[PDB]
């Protein structure tokens, strides 16, 4: 039994917590959907 | 059938996923359902589309999402983790380098079962889901978005 139940509406949020850095980042996508680095 | 976002449950009862309903078509990553039927209270949503690659699946119609991320502005995260309410999370993206063009990828590492949430851009549209990624032991997701 897969489900689902509604959890929110899709809004941006002002007060919203703030993280997270922004690597650039060589990589490759192979037929399976997966993602790889490359160098 | 509500616009909005959604846990994906399975049975006591486990978070394996997340999606988005708009435009009456529920939007989530192949990798949580695997294509199978989903439940919605009464009702059942067949799904409509599907591709492993991209690893997204729409469900009751065709992907509706077309919204992309700009290439410099800050983005939210819209995550549902299991057993807790949705809340927001804003990072600027990092970039994903392919042979067939750049993808926005953020660099946060969250629960399996939020896999499927939506990333969201300052308008509120969504440009893409979260959870089909690489590990750098960090993880980072790319900002992956469907056609329409």
């Amino acid at each position: 039994d897969m489900y689902i139940e509604r959890a929110g509406d899709i809004t941006w949020e002002k007060d919203a917590e703030v993280t997270g850095n922004s690597p650039r980042l060589d990589v490759a996508l192979d037929e399976s959907g997966d993602f790889s680095l490359v160098e | 059938t509500t616009d909005g976002v959604y846990r994906v449950m399975t049975r006591g009862s486990t978070q394996v996923g997340v999606g988005v309903m708009q435009e009456g078509v529920f939007h989530t990553m192949w990798h949580v359902t695997k294509g199978a039927a989903l439940r919605s209270g009464e009702g059942r949503l067949d799904p409509y589309w599907g591709d492993v690659k991209q690893d997204l699946v729409s469900y009751c119609g065709p992907w509706k999402l077309d919204a992309a991320w700009d290439g410099l502005s800050e983005v939210q995260l819209l995550a549902v983790p299991p057993g807790e309410r949705a809340k927001n999370i804003q990072t600027l993206p990092g970039i994903f380098k392919t042979k067939d063009g750049d993808i926005g990828a953020v660099a946060l590492d969250y629960p399996a079962g939020t896999s499927g949430s939506p990333i969201l851009d300052k308008s509120g549209r969504v440009i893409g889901l979260y959870g089909n990624g690489v590990v750098i032991g960090s993880y980072v997701s790319a900002i992956t978005q469907g056609k329409r």
